[PDB]
């Protein structure tokens, strides 16, 4: 982090990654804790928001309009000529949130297209698996059913 | 359960909390509300857990960080040792026991592809278990809403 940001900038960023100080003047509070001016705080936050380094500067709210529940991690066999077509088509589905292409040179792991499936009941998730089979050229797959959540943490970019 | 002013407030502060010296006064001017009432309303929504967090959310790649998905064939006799070496890494944010021969699946974030590989090699060294390092080369769908 020392290569992109000054120690003072990193001090502002260590705080904002948690919470903005709870007051009428939070940027002045940030300025005094970090050893900067309020204008310098605003310029740093404005610069990263403009560049896309800060994806969102504001409130994280409970969901949007989401209930529950069932998740399904499914890996599919794919040839290079199918990749973009299968990727874009599988991603067009409402119940799929993540579509990744992750190359594998592992002989016993031939699955490279990953679809994260959502919804309700186990059979509804298995239904989206049937929807992908009829709407794409993807056939062979492996269902990676979650048995136990061993760690669920948030990444700390500024230590 | 809240009023239309709270819905309008949350519609603004989700896209962007104001980057100005008096941000609640900036919200008051936009919403037709007293500066202090906007602070009172934000504190209330935070207390009720409607607002989870108010601050920065980073785009890992723009900060020079790389991400990967890791997989291992973990036998029952090596399970507790492997799970502990994986969880002891701060770069690992998600770890799951999955229903497959490759039963341990985890996410690993670090400043470079070389550092991530050295972390994985370090785990293999301590546990005797090889790991598949599976970065994504193409993205078609991502969840943030």
């Amino acid at each position: 982090m020392s290569h992109q940001f000054s120690p003072e900038e990193q001090a502002v960023l260590r705080i904002v990654q948690a919470n903005l100080p709870d007051s009428l003047t939070p940027y002045a509070d940030l300025a005094e804790q970090a050893g900067m001016t309020e204008a310098q705080v605003l310029e740093l936050l404005g610069r990263l928001k403009a560049s896309g380094a800060i994806r969102r500067f504001g409130a994280s709210i409970k969901h949007q309009k989401t209930g529950w529940t069932h998740n399904a991690m499914v890996a599919w066999k794919v040839t290079p000529d199918q990749v973009d077509d299968c990727g874009r088509k599988a991603a067009e589905h409402s119940h799929i949130s993540h579509v990744y292409y992750r190359p594998s040179s592992a002989p016993d792991w031939p699955y490279e297209m990953y679809t994260m499936i959502h919804g309700r009941s186990e059979a509804e998730c298995l239904g989206v698996v049937e929807d992908v089979k009829r709407t794409t050229s993807l056939k062979e797959h492996a269902i990676l059913r979650s048995l136990k959540e061993l760690k669920k943490t948030s990444m700390t970019y500024f230590t | 359960d809240m009023d239309s002013m709270d819905r309008q407030l949350l519609d603004i502060i989700q896209t962007g909390f104001p980057l100005s010296p008096r941000p609640y006064a900036e919200l008051g001017q936009r919403l037709g509300l007293d500066e202090q009432e906007v602070l009172d309303r934000v504190r209330g929504l935070k207390a009720r857990k409607i607002i989870r967090r108010l601050g920065a959310n980073f785009q890992s790649a723009k900060l020079g960080f790389v991400s990967t998905l890791c997989a291992a064939k973990v036998p029952q006799d090596k399970m507790d040792a492997f799970v502990a070496e994986v969880n002891a890494k701060p770069g690992v944010t998600h770890n799951y026991l999955r229903e497959h021969d490759y039963n341990i699946w985890f996410t690993l974030i670090s400043p470079s592809r070389e550092e991530t590989q050295a972390i994985l090699d370090g785990i293999t060294q301590a546990t005797g278990v090889p790991i598949l390092n599976l970065p994504a080369t193409k993205l078609f769908k991502i969840r943030v809403d």
